[PDB]
């Protein structure tokens, strides 16, 4: 998971 | 603020292909010469503007046969579909004019750029 | 020995969300509580567990309308429906137990995990 | 376009  | 999971999309397109290759909740036979072959209609629109025509018909949308011109050729065709479930072009000498000539028919630009591109480097 | 477009994936989740947003090809509404959702048979598949079992089966592979179990809150379901289709997930502390909740429901093991993590850290 |  990552911020976009 | 949402959060994103990376590989979200390659595991969606994995299972599709999955489902693809167990022929569920296929929906159309795309014919191809003699050849025939089954896909999602949803999956050949998101790849393809020929296809995302086709569907948006609304009398072609409800048919459960496609046939193509009688010009593609079923190999170039099965290489596109292919590509469509999993993002991996068999690109090869020997089938590269009919890649390039079946995917500018179906509408997949991106194919087509990297077919002009290879075509050139030879 | 096939080459990849790297964006092809995700180019086919965003076609896919465009033809959910204009209700094209969409063969299912999901009822939780009062409120509907139309989606594709085959997202839900490809993104859940849950659905993936539903659909796969041979009587229910053929139902129109698939109602969810009373406990499912329709914001949760909404939050994840979207996720399936971007690959974003609108995880807020107001919302987090009801996404864990129907996450878990639903059998989106990757969702669930992540609600664990932030859960454990707060 | 990448080699995977
Ligand atoms: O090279 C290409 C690939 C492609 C895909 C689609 N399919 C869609 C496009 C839009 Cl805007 N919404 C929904 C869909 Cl399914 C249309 C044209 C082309 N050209
Ligand atoms: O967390 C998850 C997400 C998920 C998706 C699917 N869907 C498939 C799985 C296979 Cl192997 N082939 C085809 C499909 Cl559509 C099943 C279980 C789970 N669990
Ligand atoms: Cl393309
Ligand atoms: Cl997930």
């Amino acid at each position: 998971w990552v911020i976009p | 603020s949402c959060i994103q999971f990376t590989r979200h999309a390659s595991d969606v397109l994995l299972n599709l292909n999955r489902l693809r290759s167990r022929d569920i909740l296929t929906d159309v036979v795309i014919v191809v010469s003699r050849e025939q072959f089954r896909a999602h209609k949803t999956v050949l629109m998101a790849c393809s503007g020929l296809f995302y025509s086709i569907f948006t018909d609304q009398l072609k949308c409800n048919l459960s046969v496609i046939n193509l011109d009688p010009e593609i050729n079923p190999e170039g065709f099965c290489i596109l579909l292919d590509f469509m479930y999993t993002s991996r072009l068999n690109l090869r000498e020997g089938n590269i004019m009919a890649v390039m000539a079946t995917a500018m028919y179906l509408q997949m630009e991106h194919v087509v750029d990297t077919c002009r591109k290879f075509i050139k480097a030879s």
